[PDB]
RNA sequence: UUGACCUCAAAUCAGGUAGGACUACGCGCUGAACUUAAGCAUAUCAAUAAGCGCAGGAAAAGAAAAUAACCAUGAUUCCCUCAGUAACGGCGAGUGAAGCGGGAAAAGCUCAAAUUUGAAAUCUGGCAACAUUUCUUUUGUUGUCCGAGUUGUAAUUUCAA
RNA sequence: UUGGAUAUGCCAUAUAAAGCGCUUUCGAAGAGUCGAGUUGUUUGGGAAUGCAGCUCUAAAUGGGUGGUAAAUUUCAUCUAA
């Protein structure tokens, strides 16, 4: 397969090389400076009512209609999963 | 309508069509115009060549990835590699192209060698006369206006000559390999699926 | 400021440390980020947020990031106040962070 | 740096803080004229990002524009010809009210060019703009290497030419297959100019 | 030491 | 009339060439450039070779 | 009672600026019908004519939230080619691009998000000097007062880091 | 009348400013915006190509785009407002 067109690996084989990384690339990564502040405008703003909504059905546990509304909420169900572990993180902290 | 031997017409001249037509009559004139500007621009900017430097790269695809044309600029790792600065390539004419970048060690090495031998071709006039410093001709009376294509052209890799014919190579079938590699990769996620089914199972 | 500055030109012209000419500043710490910049750090021993500051959220994280950093702060009145202490108009916060030994 | 907080803060639009601030402040810039001045930015941080200086020769006029769809003129409603060119209520508006907005504002304001512009407040009726303006005319603005090129003449009036950031939005001005047709009329042109050359 | 008072305090000399 | 109208007509080289190399050799015979319209009955030579 | 600040006014206040015309080409908005479909309503005409707004000597676009699936390419624009193609269509009449490739030309960068905090280092204006000139018509520098500015003007950094 | 060099004189406070080198390091990156639904209009863009209205409205290795809808998982690519 390498080196052969078809094939799984295909294509020429060359003395592949260590790209070094982009500086584009590290966008996304959670600074701490960035994850103090958000934590402050949290603990000062609050919570969205929809974020109340998703909140007070997951400490009910009926976790796949928390799921739908977030999703009829947010948009699309990548979105809503990950408001409910922000909200299910934010739960488990307020519990301890 | 419709009567006569040949192909169905598809003239796709429906809308006002003449109010857009375009003419080529300034075809020589244009092309006097052109080389007037890149006469009085070689007389400009000399001595320095009046196309920069391009590295060798290849094509983006199977129909002309085996030919080598012309890039936009050489990468900061290829001049990193060459030892020059990149502040310092755009001053004297090496094009940088912060994009691209280099995944093989075959194409690093055909633009550093690019790279150095411009610099070993290259004469720089110093920003003072008569004080040369770190790089920087002592002598610049020889100076005169080349073309970088003269100097050094993009060569294609040559096509090889006769080679011997090995027993490995006898006893290899060309046709089985590329049916076999392709029901291979066409079952590739298939096979996966049911290793990791049967998996579970076991 | 401009007194100061020229004693330090003739103090250089001839030829002394300009060190020791000048003794280190001891005065309040304004403007809204160097302030906030002072809380992150730590370096803010006491804080006066302006309580008529116009947009409010200029303001309204500011008494959550002393009580996570512990930098003691009060709601003091007129903005216009503030700026009468730095020579300004109008001070969105104010910040003390070094003190005389005096008035410890 | 307090506009880091500035910025977070005006993500979370659905916070108490946040929707009492948007219900007082709309009823106050309800109160006001229709293209009023604001004195400062009501939202410093936005204004810094999109290239607002706290300095001479900037400026920012708050205005409120009509928030629904785009009816024709058309006397009684009454269309003429084919069905396909007959409905007046559901149409809509090619550019969005922020550009709307800063239109509003830079003829309001004809010694200044619009630099930019960013949504405030929104309610049932109006959608609240704050627009911000250079004045090329000042020396401030001319000798600042910065923002002199908006003081060149080929500048003027880039809101009704749409050649701001949501100018070239309403335009689909952008990089790739997603963006085809677009500059409409240079790229229709060049697709329906019928070359003729010479020796054809 | 202020680096950029000490610019200013030679501008003022000059 | 229109500008559109084809006034330059395309020739293959080759045939240019040809139409060329034609008219020189026509060039090198006398009985040609008699009738071409040529005053070149005391001509000493045809094709007239002249020094450097 | 004086003041401070915020907001809002007034002046034939000091100094400026906008309009209108031209509109072949340029950026938008708005927007048809004749016509073709041998009728006709979707379609077509046509993202056209008319109407409206706004520029320049070009304008626009432009240094990738871009292609690709390669041995990968590398801002934009234009030309040839892709290509009357993929696709869209009472799948009817009709319509219809893009990647690569070749060329013309090539040039890159600037902010917001950072504590100058051992010193707002920044800027407009008045006044007074000097100076300079396509120019007694232009353009400034220096000094000094008032002011703008800490709700942030400089330096510093821009992801290629 | 201009242009780029030169040939010089003078003012230039380089205490400074900058490029490169390796860092067990940190690394701030644009919001009624992306996105989703829907309605008009557009496109060759076909379970939507762009744009606009209205409703809902994120995020932090996140978010776009990989031209057949959806869910999950990888891989490239780019870094929007």
């Amino acid at each position: 397969a390498p080196g052969l067109v078809v094939g799984l690996n295909k294509g020429k084989t060359l003395t592949k090389r260590q790209l070094p990384e982009r500086p584009s690339r590290r966008k996304g990564h959670l600074s701490k400076r960035t994850a103090f502040v958000r934590s402050i405008v949290r603990e000062v703003a609050g919570f969205a009512p929809y974020e109340r909504r998703v909140m007070e059905l997951i400490r009910n546990s009926q976790d796949k209609r928390a799921r739908k509304l977030a999703k009829k909420r947010l948009g699309t169900l990548k979105r809503a999963k990950g408001k409910i572990e922000e909200l299910t993180s934010v739960i488990q902290s307020s519990r301890l | 309508a419709i009567h006569v031997k040949g192909q169905l017409p598809n003239a796709h001249f429906h809308k006002d069509w003449q109010r857009y037509v375009k003419t080529w009559f300034n075809q020589p004139g244009r092309k006097l115009r052109r080389r007037q500007a890149r006469q009085t621009k070689a007389a400009k900017i000399a001595p320095r060549p009046v196309e920069a430097i391009r590295p060798a790269v290849k094509p983006p695809t199977i129909r002309y990835n085996m030919k080598v044309r012309a890039g936009r600029g050489f990468t900061l790792e290829e001049l990193k590699a060459a030892g020059v600065s990149r502040r310092v390539a755009s001053t004297i004419g090496i094009p940088v192209d912060h994009r691209r970048r280099n995944r093989s060690e075959e194409s690093l090495q055909r633009n550093v060698e690019r790279i150095k031998v411009y610099l070993a071709h290259l004469i720089v006039f110093p920003r003072k006369a008569g004080q040369p410093k770190k790089g920087d001709a002592t002598d610049v009376s020889g100076a005169e206006q080349t073309d970088v294509a003269a100097v050094l052209p993009i060569t294609q890799e040559a096509v090889e000559e006769a080679k011997p014919i090995t027993e490995e190579a006898k006893n290899f079938n060309a046709f089985s390999t590329l049916s076999n590699e392709r029901a291979y990769a066409r079952y590739a996620g298939a096979r996966a699926a049911f290793q990791k089914k049967r998996a579970e199972e076991a | 400021k401009k007194q100061r500055l020229v004693a330090e030109a003739e103090a250089v012209a001839n030829g002394k440390s300009a060190q020791d000419v000048s003794k280190k500043p001891y005065n309040v710490k304004y403007g809204l980020n160097h302030v906030v910049a002072l809380i992150e750090a730590k370096k803010a021993k006491l804080v006066l947020i302006a309580s008529d500051v116009d947009p409010i959220e200029l303001v309204v994280f500011l008494p959550a990031l002393c009580k996570k950093m512990g930098v003691p702060y009060a709601i003091v009145k007129n903005k216009a106040r503030l700026g009468t202490v730095i020579h300004q108009k109008t001070a969105a916060v104010l910040a003390v962070t070094e003190v005389r030994e005096e008035d410890k | 740096g307090a506009y880091k907080y500035l910025e977070e803060l005006a993500k979370k639009k659905q916070s108490d803080v946040n929707l009492f601030l948007s219900r007082v402040r709309a009823w106050e810039y309800r109160q006001m004229n229709v293209i009023h001045r604001a004195s400062r930015p009501s939202r410093p941080d936005k204004a810094r990002r999109l290239g607002y200086k706290a300095k001479q020769g900037y400026v920012i006029y708050r205005i409120r524009v009509r928030r629904g769809g785009r009816k024709r003129p058309v006397p009684k409603g009454q269309t003429y010809g084919k069905p396909v060119h007959q409905g007046v209520n559901h149409l809509k508006y090619q550019r969005s009210a922020r550009c709307t907005a800063e239109e509003r504002v830079g003829r309001y304001c004809s010694n200044l060019r619009v630099l930019n512009s960013y949504w405030v407040n929104q309610d049932a009726t109006y959608k609240f703009f704050e627009v911000i303006l250079v004045d090329p005319s000042h020396k401030a603005i001319r000798r600042d290497p910065r923002i002199n090129w908006i003081v060149n003449p080929v500048h003027k009036h880039r809101e009704s030419r749409g050649l701001t950031s949501i100018g070239k939005k309403s335009r689909g001005i952008g990089k790739g297959h997603r963006f085809n047709n677009s500059p409409q009329h240079a790229t229709w042109l060049r697709h329906n100019t019928l070359s003729l050359r010479r020796y054809r | 030491p202020s680096k950029h008072e000490q610019k200013r305090i030679l501008q003022l000399a000059y | 009339t229109k500008t559109w109208r084809k006034w330059h007509v395309k020739v293959n080289q080759n045939e240019k060439r040809y139409a060329i190399a034609s008219a020189v050799a026509a060039s090198g015979v006398p009985s040609l450039l008699l009738a071409r319209g040529h005053r070149i009955e005391e001509i000493p030579e045809v094709p007239l070779v002249v020094d450097d």
